């Protein structure tokens, strides 16, 4: 069994200072990169922070930038962030993730638990949010980018994520063309170097979540807006 | 003697065979070779593009 | 007794294999043109070892490799990048061997233990671990190819060959029919079926199926130390330790051109043919590779890169390069 | 004239071969898997030390020479002295260093073995430098010469190293004598070896310190013979390379493969 | 000039690379021993006196060192073969009847003399010096040469003249000993047999042959 858990979420006032850490015991957690990724009462779900394997790369999200710090000890397999300067715009529930890097190798796999607390560059869209469906037919959800994504490498960094109502997400498709494993065979991917698209086929009583596509071709990975899936 | 026996009926297995002539096999092995020369980067190069070493 | 009418035997099956040679490969194809000079220049330096590295084998995908040296390592490369994938701590350092499964998840590694370990790649806790352990032979194990994810086949220093299962971890078969050690095997095109040297200057043709020998070519002189099947599996030049390539006809059932040079007078450690079943590639004691020209027998381009004497090569699954891997503890990616 | 033109040549040669030994024990050191090792980083050090002092000081010694003129300055002449001097004293102490490793290699084995880590290698190649730069850095075109810094000065890059090196190979020289109580092959090729060491360091360098350290008190100089001396040990840079390289018998193997 | 994820790779390769070096580094702090000799002719006793079916190794310790003895003996397959992969032993240890001057097994001592005359000569090992333990010599007090002495103490003196004269090479030097020391004086034996080998091993690094 693999489960990443989090400690604390608790009631905090503008202008103090509180620190989230998490814990780690199912794997090898010395040689795994973990995100940091917020959210919001909103469909909003925003980029936070980052941490590499060696300890040695940290990046962040310009909106908080200079405010939010992120640490973690090997031996103990958890994870610190600290964060100060508490604004109203803070107030979220914050995700923590994995991510290994290496040829071959599916970044997001595993999406924890989060907390509740209270108080150029890409951009990408999701326009329809909203998409009237029923069980036996197939759709089509899709998501724009603003510059082309796709690299002289030969891959174009381009994540999807699906997230169950009252409960958090997991990895769908990366790269648009390669499914997390677990995942059912009726999920699919594609898309040219600037517009991406699913078919999700027969669809079933459990495909109802919202649906949000990444971007990792920079650092400052920046997700879309949420398209929500109802049964009517 | 169990060992020669063992021996015995290997070889009558393996004596009992086709024994084609030796020209076919030639031919199939010059039809082969010269068929798939096209793609074969070793045999000739391709230019520096679409070359993943450079 | 029995062994006169054995000597009977082999006399009418050697009359029978010289009654079907009309021709010989040698007078056919002589106004057929040569190859030009092949040049091939050292594209990248894989230099993470720290000892002679004994093995090596490309992956499925053309782009990831694996090889093993007395370090005790398993160093899974990347050939576009020259990267480290994954590093792997081998148990006992004395390794001889290495495979990778058709599918990107499995690599074995066994040599002188007289186990092959199995590894897993793709497991969710994110780092290599053994699966298995195979250990049923009683000798040092010398080559071990993977037939599927599972099913993996072995020959030893015993004068036997396994042909494993890996869930149950038990011998469903065992080829016995050698009179001395064995070095070397290879896997046809198709699984269907596989060959193996031997120590006596002879070769076997297994059945991977049903186990028995079903032919034996004895036109060699002293060893054996690396096959390989042509491609369409119907040759299999075989290496050898007098300086002497050879490749048989499995079908005519007889040796065909026994490739030499007067000049060259060192041991063969490997053998690939090319993807078109043209170049004959061979990696010598001599310090310095070679390219033969499969059907000519001409020499060609010589690859002397290396310092110490070559232990291991093999061209990608495509054709688009050339390994090769040497006790200087180097691996030269040509091309 | 014409003898301008022959000391050009020469001097250029002298630098030409310089750098042609000092790159070629460099490229050597890395590319062979023998020569790998934590000892060997001394003469990386030694090889890009003179590899720099040839180069920079080779140039602005023979302008400064035949030209008998200054064209420079007076800060980019005295930078030149200073880095003449950091530049030598450097390539001085870095023999003392390799002797150093070596009798404590040869009398204590393994307990010097089990401290023979890269990090120890470079500490020392680390604190040479410094030693060299301290004695350096704190202070027409003519060297500098008072009573006594250049007293000071001459002890602490010489006459120090220079006594460090000869009990260093004396002692050797006793115990691979001793040790063996080819006959004609071990005690010649010993007696070679370390004479042809010895010599060629005190030969070199010897000669103008002691008529530098005699300019101190006494005046002991006749005429002309300090540019001699000079000039000997500039040529001394080129002679380290071959008399530390040659006789290594991995060296050599390294050369012979990058050679052809 | 590189994409988001290839950075990752490349660091993940340099921290491989950082574990390789420091793996390597406290691997040349150990002393290899390649332990061969005539079956049935006093193994045991040795490495007993010292502390599956293939490569044993023992791994003791004494003052300082890191022994790493592997006592090959399973293998029935040809020398020939799995021989160079021990090339770089610091030393070969052997071990030899000396009770063979009058039993046939020919007599083992003959046999015993001509393994350690191939040993002697193999290419391989055309550096490593060798070390003999003439064990089982309380037993020990044909052969017929000359033997003129026939005593003891002039018979084993014989004996060890003949194995150490089967040498012809000046840069290895074969040393000698006879076991059944009250205390691990074999041990003993065995680093101070190390200690010279590594100490003349030094020497030749600096010239000085
Ligand atoms: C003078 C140089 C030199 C070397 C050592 C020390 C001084 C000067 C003072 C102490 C060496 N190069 C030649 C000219």
């Amino acid at each position: 069994d693999v489960q990443l858990v989090e400690s604390g979420g608790g009631l905090v006032q503008p202008g103090g200072s509180r620190k989230l850490s998490c814990s780690a015991s199912g794997f090898a957690f010395s040689s795994f990169g973990m995100h940091w990724v917020r959210q919001a009462p909103e469909k909003g779900l925003e980029w936070v922070a980052y941490i590499s394997s060696g300890s040695g790369t940290i990046y962040y999200a310009d909106t908080v930038k200079g405010r939010f710090t992120i640490s973690r000890d090997d031996p103990k397999n958890t994870l610190f962030l600290q964060m100060t300067s508490l604004r109203s715009e803070d107030t979220a529930m914050y995700y923590c993730v994995r991510s290994i890097y290496y040829y071959g190798s599916s970044p997001f796999d595993f999406w924890g638990q989060g907390t509740t607390l209270t108080v150029s560059d890409i951009v990408m869209t999701q326009a329809t949010s909203s998409v009237p469906v029923t069980p036996g037919e197939s759709v089509s959800i899709s998501c724009r980018s603003s510059k082309s994504l796709l690299h002289s490498n030969g891959n174009t960094y381009l994540y999807w994520f699906l997230q169950r109502p009252g409960q958090s997400p997991q990895l769908l498709i990366y790269r648009m063309s390669n499914l997390a494993s677990g995942v059912p065979d009726r999920f699919s991917g594609s898309g040219s170097g600037t517009a991406f698209t699913l078919t999700i086929s027969r669809l079933e009583a459990e495909d109802v979540g919202v649906y949000y596509c990444m971007q990792h071709l920079e650092y400052p990975l920046t997700f879309g807006a949420g398209t929500k899936l109802e049964l009517k | 003697i169990a060992q020669a026996r063992k021996l015995v009926e290997q070889l009558k297995m393996e004596a009992n065979i086709d024994r084609i002539k030796v020209s076919k096999a030639a031919a199939d092995l010059m039809a082969y070779c010269e068929a798939h020369a096209k793609e074969d980067p070793l045999l000739t190069p391709v230019p520096a593009s679409e070359n993943p070493f450079r | 007794q029995l062994r006169q009418e054995a000597e009977q035997l082999k006399n009418q099956i050697r009359d029978a294999r010289k009654a079907c040679a009309d021709a010989t490969l040698s007078q056919i194809t002589n106004n057929i043109d040569p190859v030009g000079r092949i040049q091939m220049r050292t594209r990248r330096t894989l230099r993470g070892h720290l000892a002679k590295i004994y093995a090596m084998h490309w992956g499925t995908d053309s782009r990831l490799l694996v090889s093993a040296s007395q370090d005790g390592k398993l160093i899974i490369w990347d050939s576009y990048t020259t990267n480290k994938v994954h590093a792997i701590p081998l148990r006992s350092s004395w390794v001889m061997t290495c495979a990778y499964a058709p599918s990107g998840n499995y690599v074995a590694c066994g040599g002188l233990d007289n186990i092959c370990s199995i590894y897993n790649l793709k497991t969710r806790e994110g780092n290599v671990r053994v699966s298995r352990e195979l250990a049923g032979h009683t000798g040092y194990l010398s080559c071990c190819r993977f037939l599927d994810d599972n099913q993996i086949v072995t020959s030893s220093g015993d004068t036997t060959c396994a042909l494993w299962d890996i869930e149950t971890g038990q011998q469903t078969t065992t080829f016995t029919g050698h009179t001395g050690d064995v070095m070397s095997l290879s896997l046809a095109p198709d699984t269907r079926l596989f060959v193996s040297g031997a120590c006596d200057a002879s070769a076997k043709l297994w059945d991977v199926r049903e186990g028995m020998c079903r032919q034996t070519f004895t036109g060699h002189e002293s060893d054996i130390n690396a096959i390989c099947f042509f491609p369409n599996g119907n040759a299999f030049a075989t290496g050898s330790d007098d300086a002497t390539c050879r490749l048989f006809d499995l079908r005519a059932d007889q040796e065909l051109m026994t490739y030499s040079h007067d000049n060259i007078i060192c041991g063969i450690t490997s053998v690939s043919f090319s993807k078109s079943g043209r170049l004959l590639l061979a990696g010598y004691d001599d310090f310095n590779c070679n390219v033969w020209d499969a059907l000519k027998a001409d020499r060609a381009g010589v690859l002397a890169g290396h310092d110490n004497r070559v232990s291991c090569l093999g061209v990608t699954d495509d054709g688009m390069a050339v390994a090769t891997g040497s006790w200087d503890s180097f691996l030269k990616i040509w091309n | 004239l014409q003898v301008t033109l022959t000391l050009v040549c020469l001097a250029g040669l002298l630098m030409l071969l310089t750098v042609f030994g000092n790159v070629l024990v460099i490229i050597a050191v890395f590319t062979s898997r023998a020569l790998k090792a934590p000892q060997n980083l001394f003469l990386v050090s030694l090889a890009s030390a003179d590899i720099l002092v040839a180069t920079l000081v080779i140039p602005f010694s023979l302008a400064n020479e035949v030209m008998g003129y200054w064209y420079f300055g007076k800060a980019w002449c005295e930078i030149y002295l200073a880095l003449d001097v950091l530049f030598c004293t450097s390539s001085i102490v870095h023999l003392c260093a390799i002797s150093l490793d070596r009798y404590w290699s040869i009398t204590q084995a393994i307990e010097y073995n089990l401290k023979r880590t890269p990090r120890r290698i470079k500490a020392i190649i680390i604190t040479v430098w410094v030693i060299s730069a301290v004695i350096s850095f704190p202070p027409r075109c003519e060297i500098n010469d008072q009573k006594w810094y250049v007293i000071s000065s001459c002890i602490g890059s010489f006459f120090a190293p220079c006594l460090i090196m000869i009990l260093v190979y004396v002692r050797i020289y006793q115990i691979a004598k001793r040790r063996t109580r080819g006959r004609q092959n071990r005690e010649k090729r010993f007696t070679f070896v370390l004479a042809v060491v010895i010599g060629v360091f005190v030969v070199c360098w010897f000669p103008f310190f002691f008529t530098y350290t005699l300019t101190a008190v006494g005046c002991s100089v006749p005429r002309t013979l300090f540019k001699f001396f000079f000039w000997f040990g500039y040529c001394n840079s080129s002679l380290n390379p071959v008399i530390y390289t040659i006789f290594n018998h991995d060296f050599r193997r390294a050369f012979k493969k990058i050679l052809c | 000039t590189l994409s988001a994820e290839e950075r990752a790779a490349l660091e993940r390769s340099k921290a491989i690379e950082k574990n390789l070096k420091e793996d390597g580094i406290s691997a040349a702090k150990d002393v290899k021993l390649l332990l061969l000799g005539a079956g049935e002719s006093g193994k045991s006793t040795i490495v007993k006196q010292m502390k599956t079916t293939g490569i044993v190794e023992t791994h003791f310790t004494f003052k300082n060192l890191h022994f790493r003895l592997f006592d090959v003996g399973g293998q029935r397959s040809e020398r020939k073969k799995w021989i160079h992969c021990f090339e770089d032993v610091t030393a070969i240890i052997f071990c030899v009847a000396l009770s063979g001057y009058d039993q046939v097994l020919t007599n083992r001592m003959h046999e015993s003399l001509m393994l350690f005359d191939s040993i002697c000569n193999n290419k391989f090992f055309i550096d490593t010096s060798i070390i003999l333990f003439l064990n089982k010599k309380d037993l020990f007090g044909c052969f017929p040469e000359y033997t003129g002495p026939n005593t003891y103490e002039d018979a084993a003196a014989y004996i060890q003249a003949q194995f150490e004269s089967k040498n012809r090479s000046p840069n290895k030097e074969i040393y000698c000993h006879m076991t059944c020391a009250t205390d691990t004086n074999n041990i003993q034996v065995v680093f101070d047999a190390v200690t010279d080998i590594i100490i003349a091993n030094n020497l030749r690094g600096c010239g000085l042959y």
